[PDB]
């Protein structure tokens, strides 16, 4: 049932913003490479504090280093 | 002929097989993700060591 | 911001979560002293401190 394009398109049209964290967790469990691609489009509709908190909890800070270069503004 | 028995049993067996197949696929995907993470962390450590060596040889 | 600040800032204050910092860092063209006094009236004082530091 999973597909890259369909998920990338429907992730922006959801209402419950809490599903973003669960999707990030499931991707880190399955496809950690797509985490940056998901964060590139989910950056407006997602909090930046809880994301880095979870990344520091799971010890995955340098994995999202290129993503942090587009949020310094 | 009261085929509801097989109707339920065959479908239940097929679902039990598909669930096991999906669990095996998910475990294989998790193992591949862990292998990718281990491959990336090693390269990150090598890059950190190379940067440390370059900063040491700067002076 | 016509009757729209309380719909985002005051509603977030009722929850007492870290979303208030993101809302402050994202919302623009608002009223600083009003939300500052609203935060001071509540238990959250760090948000009013950050607002006063911004201006």
């Amino acid at each position: 049932a999973w597909k890259e394009g369909q998920f990338k398109d429907i992730i922006t049209k959801v209402a419950n913003v809490e599903l973003y964290y669960r999707a990030i967790q499931f991707y880190l469990e399955f496809k950690p490479l797509l985490l940056n691609d998901l964060l590139m489009v989910l950056s407006p509709r997602l909090d930046h504090t809880r994301a880095v908190n979870y990344f520091s909890k799971v010890k995955q800070l340098p994995l999202v280093k290129p993503y942090l270069r587009s949020v310094q503004n | 002929p009261e085929s509801i028995r097989k109707w339920r049993e065959e479908q239940r067996k097929r679902l039990q097989e598909l669930d096991a197949a999906s669990k095996v696929m998910e475990q294989e995907w998790r193992e591949k993700a862990k292998k990718d993470l281990e491959e990336w962390n090693q390269r990150q450590s090598e890059q950190v060591e190379k940067n440390k060596i370059n900063n040491r040889i700067a002076d | 911001h016509r009757n729209l600040q309380n719909l985002l800032i005051l509603t977030a204050i009722k929850a007492d979560r870290t979303r208030v910092m993101e809302y402050i860092n994202r919302l623009d063209n608002y009223d600083a002293p009003d939300i500052a006094n609203i935060a001071i009236s509540n238990e959250l004082f760090e948000e009013a401190f950050a607002i006063f530091r911004k201006f």
